[PDB]
């Protein structure tokens, strides 16, 4: 009841998670963690500039965070405080800041009040070189630095003892602001003492105990994580070469594999490219990888001088010993493992963002809704006869008949094929006695190999050749892959929809289904059946969630653009289930939406259903009002919201010049006659709807004139491509 | 009904030789040094392997010489063997602390006694 | 905590193992035989460090495989309850603390936990600071832990560790 009967709609409510909304004084601050932390490695909204994107990311964190709205609302509802349609990727990247933007001020806030108390009781402590309490403010002023908010933090945690009840060398600051700097400001300690002066006031009598005290100073200072950070990580030529074992264990299969005498492969290698960073963490992780800079032999040689005693007479050249050492003993620890740490950090980072990024362009790519339509578009739709053979070879090869509708109308079988070694016209006579009493409208002809094809092309023939189309006419099979209809049969929509059916008629369901609807296939399953398609070899050794989410924002914003069928989702099994990747309404809103229209029967009567009925709520029944379609008000089955339709029907009764009698059933002159053909675009005017919305409306009507004027000429606009019938290449 | 919290452990292994952590470091590095020597053998299980992974970040010291300090300087107190190897792995801080992780240390010994003990083991610490 | 032990055990060797290599064979096979492997009685027999001899094989009457039995030292771990050792912290999770204990690991729910130690799920890394931020005790934490309870599985062991003591953390 808290996401079906919440106030907030389903998608922002879970998209703001750690960020629970925004507030005026942190839209600002999310919009710029977000715009800064958005473009680091790679350039990334760019489109927009970076005070058009943070402009934008802070108007869509702030819509987001103060209407309810959500990524798809906030670009195409926000359009204005959004890039106007620079990507599909503006609003998750938003999102995405905003959530970091979130995470990283409830951090910073609890560390700041951690490095606080502890200030105050080292304070305490001291008056009832020494603890300070100034480092707190430090850390959680930096709240972009999180690796280098995090490594001093913690090495100062430890630095003050971190105790609960309730002179050597430089000072770590001189030594970070010169080594930072590329030139070393301050010595060591200039002093007539040597390392046995200072061994004799530990009890070890050992020289080596102040360069473990300065090892931990080094080591747990900000000044030597910001000093060593984005130096190595932005520059770092990995030398990849294989093993003793490596050049045989890969094969060259993976990154040490594939070039056995190829390095200097700079950071863009492993994080733009994603293939060669999948390669390196894959083969390292059994045989080995090859990772290494080589950059630093120079990288530590200017950092020598600098903290050390320029001169030698046992004052000046005891302080440079004990300086080298201690810069020795804290370098192998402190900048060797965090440069360790950032570097693999970095090509981990770097293979999960390139499979990221081609499971989401696969996922785009082939989510769009791309049916083969009757003429490219008697009865609605077109008869999709799925033919899902098993093998050619005299066995029974499934057809399935199904409509335009989302529905199987009939199947047959087909045992006689060309089992019979010389049987040229038993598989044109099977073909004949099962397209003579079916009337189909498109043939949907699976493969496999050289004679899937064969037998696909006979039946070609033997239908084109004979009117077996339609009975009195030749229908041409378009022939697409066995790729969704071989998944989809075996899923539990194809065995709730036919149970007796073998797989041979489950497969030309599936194929009948996905050659016609593409979008009911894929909203009618869980997302489990989005994931079994690969879409990279590089996203297996990225994180899933990453690919997950990708999958499911273009889904919801493929879902969004397509728009949504009302009556659809209510009686055919084929189109329910697709209020699940709507704007505003996810799992649980569109599953409430189900239950409560199936069990009272409630129809989609307009776009006030929602809202009339006590349904949905206000919040996402606003950032829903793009989503929603139904079959009959006039503008219900459209983008328009509730508060668009009066300026639609403005515009559709100027665009006409007809008369204003409080237009918005009646006037079918200028309703229905614009909704079937542009009646007059000159008669509507931007600068005048934009002038009639910034005084009556409060909000700029020129990014939204376009969009109503659309939707009140074409409704149900769907979004997805045209029918691809796959040959050459894409048929083998 | 065995317990180390009351020195309580089955014969068979009550007349067994507790083993220091840096001990057994020594032993699993002469192992592996054998063990990967010897042409035409077989290599180590992964037991051997994360055995000495694990010990390895836990030697508080490493010549076997220590080793023998920290068990003579043991041996020569009244101490149980199997207190030998817990109180020379831990290197407790203070004597409170050793006392409140080991519970027969409670009147066992003077806390200046086991005090200095531990400082002992923490002189012994590389 | 590891141990070490004179071990016995004996081998069936087959005829055609005799002639010159024979010793070094039942060596090779009681390598072979007691490596790598855990005991319901004496628990995780890490290897075997020497021989204590090779008994005179008895020839079995009737099948031609003679009998060694041989005496070796092994090392070996058999932890016991009550015992507190050092670990490191493998995986934290909301539903409880996984650490590995030499050739074991340990488990320790928020239970054993205390209460201060909050779960830290939303960081990156999964960690139980507490409310303040200042004990950050996370994976691969050389953390330590008491075994309060033994258990073996089919020839390997599954302890349980606990958090209930004081002074069972960071050194």
């Amino acid at each position: 009841n808290e996401i079906r009967a919440t106030d907030l709609p389903e998608r922002f409510q879970l998209r703001s998670i750690p960020v629970k909304g925004a507030e005026d004084d942190e839209l600002e601050e999310e919009a710029d963690w977000i715009y800064r932390n958005a473009f680091a490695t790679p350039t990334i909204s760019l489109s927009r500039k970076g005070p058009s994107t943070i402009q934008k990311i802070k108007e869509a964190l702030g819509f987001m965070r103060n209407q309810h709205f959500e990524v798809p609302f906030i670009a195409f509802y926000r359009k204005e405080y959004v890039e106007p349609e620079l990507h599909i990727n503006d609003l998750w990247r938003v999102w995405q800041w905003d959530e970091k933007w979130t995470q990283l001020r409830i951090r910073k806030e609890n560390l700041t009040r951690l490095f606080e108390k502890m200030q105050a009781y080292q304070y305490e402590q001291i008056s009832a070189i020494r603890a300070l309490d100034t480092t707190d403010m430090e850390r959680l002023k930096d709240v972009q630095s999180m690796d280098e908010l995090k490594d001093v933090y913690n090495h100062f945690l430890l630095y003050y003892g971190r105790d609960i009840p309730k002179k050597f060398g430089l000072t770590p600051e001189q030594f970070g602001e010169n080594l930072r700097d590329s030139y070393q400001r301050h010595e060591t300690e200039q002093f007539p003492a040597e390392p046995l002066e200072l061994a004799k006031d530990t009890p070890e009598a050992v020289l080596e105990g102040a360069r473990y005290m300065v090892a931990l100073q080094i080591a747990r200072e900000p000044l030597v994580r910001q000093v060593l950070r984005q130096t190595f990580q932005e520059r770092a030529k990995l030398n990849i070469t294989p093993t003793k074992k490596g050049r045989k264990d890969v094969d060259e299969a993976h990154y040490a594999y594939s070039f056995k005498y190829l390095k200097n492969k700079p950071v863009k290698e492993l994080r733009d490219d994603q293939f060669l960073k999948i390669c390196l963490a894959e083969d390292e992780g059994l045989l080995t990888t090859d990772i290494s800079i080589d950059l630093k032999g120079t990288y530590f040689e200017e950092i020598k001088q600098f903290y050390y005693r320029d001169e030698f007479s046992h004052q000046v050249q005891e302080w440079n010993r004990q300086r080298t050492m201690a810069i020795e003993r804290a370098l192998q620890q402190f900048l060797y493992v965090q440069m360790a740490k950032e570097l693999k950090n970095k090509l981990l980072a770097e293979a999960k963002e390139y499979v990221i990024k081609a499971c989401s362009r696969k996922l785009y790519n082939w989510l769009r809704v791309a049916p083969y339509r009757p003429d490219q578009q008697q009865g609605k739709g077109i008869r999709v006869l799925g033919i899902a053979f098993s093998s050619a070879r005299d066995h029974p090869v499934f057809c399935a008949l199904v409509n335009g509708e989302g529905e199987v109308t009939d199947f047959l079988r087909l045992p006689h094929f060309t089992e019979e070694r010389e049987k040229k016209a038993q598989d044109i006579e099977t073909l004949k006695k099962f397209l003579l009493n079916k009337k189909p409208h498109v043939v949907t002809v699976a493969g496999e190999n050289r004679d899937a094809q064969m037998l696909i092309e006979d039946v070609k023939r033997i239908v084109h050749e004979l009117d077996q189309g339609q009975q009195l006419s030749s229908i041409g099979v378009e022939l697409v892959d066995n790729e969704l209809a071989i998944l989809y049969m075996n899923s539990k929509k194809s065995e709730a929809e036919f149970r007796d059916y073998p797989p041979v008629l489950r497969q030309a369901v599936s194929l009948a289904r996905r050659i016609q609807d593409p979008l009911i296939e894929f909203a009618q399953v869980c997302s489990e059946d989005i994931l079994c398609l690969k879409f990279h070899p590089l996203q297996e050794h990225v994180v899933k969630e990453e690919l997950l989410n990708a999958l499911y924002c273009e889904f919801i914003n493929r879902v969004n653009e397509v728009g949504v069928d009302v009556n659809r989702a209510i009686a055919h099994p084929y189109s329910q289930a697709l209020i699940q990747y709507v704007c505003g309404l996810g799992p649980r809103k569109g599953t409430h939406l189900l239950k409560i229209l199936k069990q009272n029967n409630t129809r989609l009567e307009s776009r006030t259903q929602l809202v009339t009925m006590c349904h949905m709520g206000p919040k996402v029944f606003m950032n829903c009002a793009g989503f929603l379609k139904i079959d009959t008000e006039v503008l219900d089955g459209s983008r328009v919201h509730p508060e668009t339709y009066e300026w639609a029907r403005k515009m559709a009764v100027d665009a006409l010049e007809y008369d204003e009698s409080a237009e918005d059933a009646n006037p079918a002159g200028a309703l229905e006659e614009i909704l079937e053909n542009p009646e007059r675009l000159k008669d509507l005017d931007l600068d005048a709807f934009a002038e009639e919305l910034e005084r009556q409306g409060y909000g700029d009507k020129h990014i939204t004139l376009y969009d109503i004027r659309a939707e009140l000429s074409c409704r149900y606009k769907d979004l997805r491509t045209a029918y691809r019938s796959p040959n050459t290449e894409e048929i083998f | 009904e065995e317990d180390a919290s009351q020195l309580i452990f089955p014969k068979e292994f009550e007349t067994a030789e507790t083993l220091l952590n840096s001990e057994v470091h020594m032993l699993l590095e002469h192992r592996k040094q054998q063990n990967e020597s010897a042409e035409d053998e077989q290599e180590l299980s992964e037991v051997f392997m994360k055995t000495l992974n694990y010990t390895a970040r836990f030697s508080r010291f490493k010549n076997r010489e220590t080793i023998a300090s920290v068990r003579s300087l043991l041996l020569q107190k009244k101490l149980h063997k199997f207190e030998l190897a817990c109180l020379a792995n831990l290197c407790p801080e203070t004597a409170e602390e050793s006392k409140a992780l080991i519970p027969s240390l409670e009147g066992r010994f003077e806390d200046e006694e086991l005090q200095q003990i531990l400082d002992d083991i923490q002189t012994k610490r590389s | 905590m590891f141990y070490h032990i004179s071990l016995e055990h004996e081998i069936l060797l087959h005829p055609r193992y005799f002639g010159p290599n024979l010793l070094n064979t039942v060596k090779q096979k009681l390598f072979t035989e007691v490596e790598g492997t855990c005991t319901g009685k004496y628990g995780f027999v890490i290897a075997v460090t020497t021989i204590d001899n090779i008994g005179a094989g008895v020839i079995q009457p009737g099948r031609g495989f003679v009998l060694y039995p041989v005496k070796y030292k092994a090392i070996v771990f058999r932890p016991f309850k009550g015992e507190v050792v050092d670990a490191v912290v493998t995986q934290v999770n909301k539903v409880g603390l996984f650490t590995e204990i030499g050739p074991m690991s340990c488990f320790i729910s928020r239970h054993s936990i205390p209460s201060e130690m909050e779960f830290d799920p939303n960081s990156n890394p999964p960690c139980y600071k507490t409310m303040d931020e200042d004990i950050v005790i996370q994976q691969d934490d050389e953390i330590r832990l008491k075994i309060v309870g033994t258990r073996v599985d089919k020839n390997d062991i599954f302890a349980i560790g606990s958090l209930m003591d004081d002074y069972l953390g960071l050194v």
